């Protein structure tokens, strides 16, 4: 809840002025979700976990998911109380367990696949669509992901959320980080790379971020990013920078 | 077809909710709007027989 | 002898040069010897070593690496052909030693029918040797000699009996069960 | 009288030459069709019977049939003044009287 | 270094003439695709280099036995004089989208 | 009118001339019942004794009436064209340095290179041409040779050289059917189809069609529209339906796609019919519908719908897919005694 | 799912004139023999759908 | 121009390479293949004189 | 470069480098029912170096045949395009 | 008979009307699904 | 007869304004030309003809 | 292999000839004992075990 | 199913092992031994003979 | 039985080589008794003649 961080901010914090630019509507309509949380029911879409956790553990087959999924909210809807409640929360979190025990798998295999699960995990950890840029999103991504696989000594890791990158160079081991990259590399995606926007968002990039991408750029495509972005001449500038 | 009349309208629900879903309202004009939507989607002069 | 303790034919690959996705394995049967009813029990020990005497995948592997080498056509120019990419790039373009005016005079010029900077022959060679912007192959497609080095015929004993992998002659598993598919 | 006429429907086309995608679901999804690439057709082996019926015309016809193929050239100029093209067509390589 | 693949035995035959390939943004080198993008206005090269768009051919339409069209006759009629009902029981089977 | 609904006009004998020829065309008066002002006076309704007759040999064919026109008002014209290469894979092909040689050898056949309005046979209409001087005319970009060359090197590398493709994308293939015959096997040898793209068909008149890869037809005495070799074409109507078998017994749609699900039924008579299966208030099937809407337009399943954005493409469906219907009297009654005739006498 | 709709019969309503005149009076008449619904299924696989 | 014919067709060559890069087979259409490339690349109705 | 054709923006920096960036997001904004993109001009400089050689160039080469051998079915003409150096067809 | 009818949910967020936007207020894999499904089976007309 | 005709090629061409662009390969390269800034004409007076 | 032939009229068949390594190797370990094997090397007709 | 035997341009039709052309019809020779077998067709023959 | 071997390797290219070239005459004066003929037998590298 925005209006929450803007009561309780300074005069005029970022998320202060975001409900005041907005539309008499847009405002209200957020306002009164604030003030008023409208409630959510969450069955239907924990029964679509279990289901979804079935068929990935192989119970079930895919073919037959949305039928079992609503054979299910008959049986649940038919009886929904509190005690069928709670049982359809302990099958949310055997599927949790069962997909950290998975997870616990890949970590134990070779370490190009640990890495590799693991960033998958954080992709799913973060937003996986962004309103301008998608493009550059899901390109920088596969470049990411790439990157990881063809470097042999790239180690992906999580300490306490933070999804951080480790690059041994035998002598040195620069560490960078994944989430306040990505963080950081938000409204760059759909960033239209010309004379103004360079300087505005050249101060906006931090060394994590602008290490992050040059290190991803050494396996970089013209078919990987929107043709006139600025990550896209950005990763132009540095693969050649790594090159020469 | 009997568009926008609330005393022989069509039915289209379903069984476990039979529950009739749609409902047309005597003060709106169907077939004049999907007049103005199929003109704008395209140029009227296009004869298209179907 | 015991046929149950002889040794196998040898599963053959299928290459599919067009997709460049396996097309799947055979049983060798297009080298084969015809031997129990002709060969009897002299025979039937011949035709079982010569089959435990077919080449282990990786011996294979390295018959058809070492052929492979000898070809003369690898992807890339070997000195026979580098050097000539080099004298071609070499006397192409504006001659260097081509002693010609350069007339920077705002009225008057001279016609210069011919036949100021000039580009160096290092990134002349450069432009012409690079490769692709992608750097990396797509998964699935190989080339011919790349799955025949991996892909290797070997023999197979007791191949449909293991908990649950198969074979690979065209399929997409999916469900955890072998579905060979694309029906 | 009403039981005294008829119904002619028809319909003529012209310059439009009637296609069938080999496409799974009949829409463009690609000039690499969703069949094109599956590997029952492009592994395996198959001889195609096609069979017309036609309306009974009063003058020799032809039905000229396009098959779809992917005819591409690779042109390739290694050296000066060498040129080499490679022909490729998909389904039909050989280019023979079929 | 320099790069000399024999064209008629390149040996995939979709990829090196692009009919299944990576695409034109990322088979030029990165110079020409420079070149093209500077002197894509006066002087055209797009169309020399050929790129094809590939379908899924996977988790896009089934094997399985399905209609593309399906009748629903009606099975209530009650016809008057001021207008005609007809009453339809349409099925959306199992895996079925409409 | 077709030959056939003509007669000669009392000094005119047949057999004395080819059908093919202009004063043969001209001296045989078509029957005056056939079409009048009277042939289905309220129906838009294309003449059914001219359906199949070939619309573009026509005096109203505003093209070749303007490529007509561009040679003069006389035939004795001293011409002065240029011709484009066509073959897809020097149709764009950029050269780099070198010495090419590119030798191509230009028809003389007045059929092949002229086109009539009324189809008669020019080389019995003394139709000639004499070509007396052919150049090749080629641009260069005076382009600095500091770049050119850089433009050639990066073309010269192996990884980035040209590729073209034929546009068409299909093999050609002529099976004849005869006059009386309505049916037609296409047998094919085993194949892979290792990239198929699907299956383009009309029907074509031989009488219309050259000899394939011919260096002088001399059964081709038609000089008009030849459909095979533009986009011409005037049978996609006259296909009743069609088959596809990959296998002998393996149909290709094969999992109850259609509403006949063994065969691609192109149309069915609506006076047979029982069930439907006609679409667009004409007798193309409700199959066929829907299979040239999803090829051409890409959306069938979200609902049928007109497309203006290919209206221009001249080759497409909805803009020359013209359904008509008519209603006639019913004959073979008491009444109703049919009094137009169409057999001349000969 | 079950659907009905109602058709028109009126011959002013359905058939439109050049000319506006009244068509009950005119003898024009229409008599429904099937009304059937069709529909376009895509086939997508079950997996994805 | 005698497009389509293998026995009667043209010839492009280098003089490096002797080969001829330009095949023809019986069973292309280079003439309706333009046809179908012009008429995508523009409306037909347009009269090009050249 | 002239300050004279910057000061006119006919051979300037252009529009989206010149102008004041809350005006860019100004007409930007209000780009939809209120245009003021028209009111502040920017003009498109030509390469002017390294694309066009001084040097004496035909700009337009006719190739006339070499051999003909002209037959009573058709008329061949063989051709030779050279193509020097710098020279790209 | 809906859980969202029952709830305090504003009228016009809920019709979207003056709602959020279909690219923010759909389910993340459903953008994902109608812009790769969206040359051949449009979703985007729906929301 | 043939020797008897002649030939009479003409073009119109109406509303048209022949013109002639101040560029190095006489294509459009920018509003301002290639030789509208070669410091040949621009610093150095020229009287055309 | 693709076979284009001037037409006769005639049924007519196609001999066609493979190179094949079709050879034998006659054992004869001990007296009265008579063993030989086939083998073909392209088109082994032969013991697939 | 697409891979010429052959297929590295040895052969002056690429795509075919012509066994004998038209003499009439033909335009670019390939034609050997004063009849009308193919220049490849002959040297196939003599090389393997 | 003794089976002659092919060498394999080191004696045949796999590369895209013309097995048999066509010259066409660069320039030709022909006269009334004697026909001339200038050829350019251009023999790449790693080519013998």
């Amino acid at each position: 809840t925005e209006v929450a961080d803007a009561l309780s901010s300074h005069a005029n914090s970022k998320d202060a002025r975001s409900l005041r630019y907005e539309p008499y509507a847009n405002r209200l309509i957020k306002l009164q979700t604030a003030m008023v949380p409208p409630k959510v029911d969450g069955t239907s879409e924990r029964v679509a976990e279990v289901v979804k956790g079935l068929a990935e553990q192989g119970a079930i087959y895919p073919d037959q998911m949305g039928a079992i999924h609503s054979d299910l909210l008959n049986r649940v809807y038919t009886w929904n109380s509190m005690g069928v409640q709670e049982s359809i929360q302990a099958l949310v979190n055997d599927v949790i367990h069962g997909q950290n025990k998975v997870l616990q798998d890949e970590l134990a295999r070779t370490r190009e696949i640990a890495n590799a699960s693991m960033l998958t995990r954080f992709f799913d950890s973060l937003y996986k669509t962004v309103d301008r840029g998608q493009r550059n999103f899901e390109g920088f991504k596969k470049l990411l992901r790439l990157f990881v696989n063809n470097v042999p000594n790239a180690e992906v890791y999580s300490s306490g959320g933070s999804f951080s990158l480790q690059i041994n160079m035998g002598g040195q081991s620069q560490n960078i980080n994944l989430t306040n990259a990505f963080d950081n590399l938000k409204d760059i995606w759909g960033a239209r790379w010309d004379a103004v926007n360079n300087p505005r968002i050249g101060a906006l990039l931090t060394p994590n971020t602008r290490a992050l991408l040059f290190f991803v750029s050494t396996f970089y495509d013209y078919g990987s990013m929107e043709p006139g972005s600025y990550l896209d001449n950005l990763m132009r500038l540095y693969k050649e920078a790594i090159r020469a | 077809l009997y568009h926008d009349s609330g005393v022989c309208s069509g039915t289209l629900n379903s069984e476990r909710s039979g529950m009739n879903v749609v409902v047309e309202l005597p003060d709106r004009n169907t077939e004049l709007s999907y007049q103005y939507m199929l003109a704008d989607m395209m140029s009227r002069h296009h004869y298209f027989a179907l | 002898m015991n046929l149950l303790n002889a040794a196998p034919t040898p599963y053959v690959w299928k290459y599919n040069p067009v997709t460049g996705k396996c097309a799947g394995a055979q049983q060798n049967y297009g080298a084969t010897i015809d031997w129990v009813l002709p060969g009897g029990n002299s025979f039937a020990y011949a035709a079982d070593e010569i089959r435990r005497r077919f080449p282990e995948p990786a011996v294979t592997r390295a018959i058809t690496a070492r052929f492979e080498a000898e070809s003369d056509q690898q992807p890339y120019a070997g000195p026979h052909e580098t050097n000539i990419i080099t004298a071609d790039v070499v006397r192409s373009g504006p001659p260097p030693s081509a002693v010609y005016p350069f007339d920077p005079s705002g009225v008057q010029r001279v016609q210069l029918s011919g036949g100021p900077e000039m580009t160096p022959d290092a990134f002349k060679y450069y432009l012409r040797v690079q490769g692709p912007s992608q750097e990396v192959d797509e998964p699935g497609v190989m080339s011919q000699r790349q799955f025949m080095t991996t892909f290797l015929p070997a023999m197979v004993p007791h191949p449909f009996d293991s908990e649950s992998p198969d074979a690979f002659p065209a399929y997409f598993s999916s469900v955890y069960k072998g579905t060979n598919a694309f029906e | 009288q009403p039981g005294q006429v008829l119904s002619y429907k028809k319909f003529l086309c012209d310059n439009y030459l009637w296609t069938i995608p080999f496409s799974s679901d009949f829409m463009y999804m690609g000039e690499l069709t969703d069949l094109g690439q599956n590997p029952m057709y492009t592994n395996n082996s198959h001889s195609m019977v096609i069979n017309f019926e036609l309306d009974p015309m009063d003058d020799p016809t032809y039905v000229y049939m396009l098959y779809g193929v992917f005819d591409t050239v690779r042109v390739n100029q290694p050296e000066r003044n060498v040129l080499a093209m490679a022909y490729f067509r998909t389904p039909f390589a050989t280019g023979n009287a079929v | 270094a320099a790069l000399t693949p024999d064209l008629t035995t390149a040996t995939p035959r979709l990829q090196y003439f692009h009919i299944a390939g990576p695409g034109t943004r990322e088979y030029l080198s990165e110079d020409l695709q420079q070149f093209i993008s500077a002197t894509g206005s006066y002087f055209d090269l797009k169309n020399k280099f050929r790129q094809t768009v590939v379908a899924p051919t996977r988790n896009v339409t089934t094997e399985k036995a399905q209609r593309l069209q399906i009748r629903f006759y009606p099975i209530q009629t009650d016809d008057t004089s001021t207008g005609y009902r007809v009453r339809y029981n349409i099925n959306v089977g199992d895996g079925w989208v409409l | 009118l077709p030959d056939r609904y003509k007669f000669s006009i009392s000094g005119f004998d047949a057999t004395s001339v080819a059908p093919t020829t202009y004063e043969y065309m001209n001296k045989r008066v078509p029957l005056t019942n056939v079409v009048d002002m009277f042939t289905n006076v309220g129906a838009r309704w294309s003449i059914d004794q001219m359906d199949n007759v070939n619309p573009f040999n026509h005096h109203r064919n505003w093209g070749l009436k303007y490529r007509s026109q561009l040679l003069g008002n006389s035939r004795y014209v001293n011409f002065h064209i240029q011709v484009p290469q066509k073959f897809f894979a020097i149709k764009n092909l950029l050269l780099l340095s070198g010495s090419y040689t590119y030798e191509w050898v230009l028809r003389k056949d007045p059929n092949m290179i002229l086109q009539s309005s009324l189809g008669n046979d020019l080389r019995a209409d003394g139709a000639s041409i004499i070509y007396n001087e052919v150049n090749l005319m080629a641009n260069f970009m005076p382009m600095d040779h500091n770049t050119s060359n850089q433009l050639e090197l990066m073309l010269r590398n192996a990884t980035n050289d040209q590729t073209f493709v034929d546009y068409l994308g299909a093999k050609n293939a002529l099976y004849s059917v005869p006059a009386g015959s309505t049916a037609l096997t296409i047998n094919i040898p085993a194949r892979t189809w290792e990239g198929m793209r699907g299956w383009s068909f009309t029907r074509i008149k031989a009488a219309e069609t050259p000899q394939l890869g011919a260096q002088y037809d001399v059964n081709f005495k038609y000089s008009g529209s030849i459909a095979y070799s533009d986009g011409g074409f005037y049978l996609s109507h006259t296909f009743r339906n069609m088959s596809i078998l990959f296998d002998t017994s393996i149909n290709w749609p094969g999992n109850d796609r259609l509403l006949t699900p063994n065969m691609f039924e192109i149309k069915r008579s609506v006076a047979l019919d029982t069930e439907g299966f006609t679409m667009s208030q004409c007798d193309i099937t409700k199959d066929w519908y829907l299979i040239q809407m999803a090829t051409n337009y890409n959306f069938v399943y979200n609902g049928y719908r007109f497309w203006p954005d290919r209206q221009y493409f001249h080759y497409d469906f909805l803009r020359n897919f013209d359904p008509m219907t008519r209603q006639g009297p019913n004959f073979a009654l008491p009444g109703l005694f049919d009094l137009v005739s169409y057999t001349p006498t000969t």
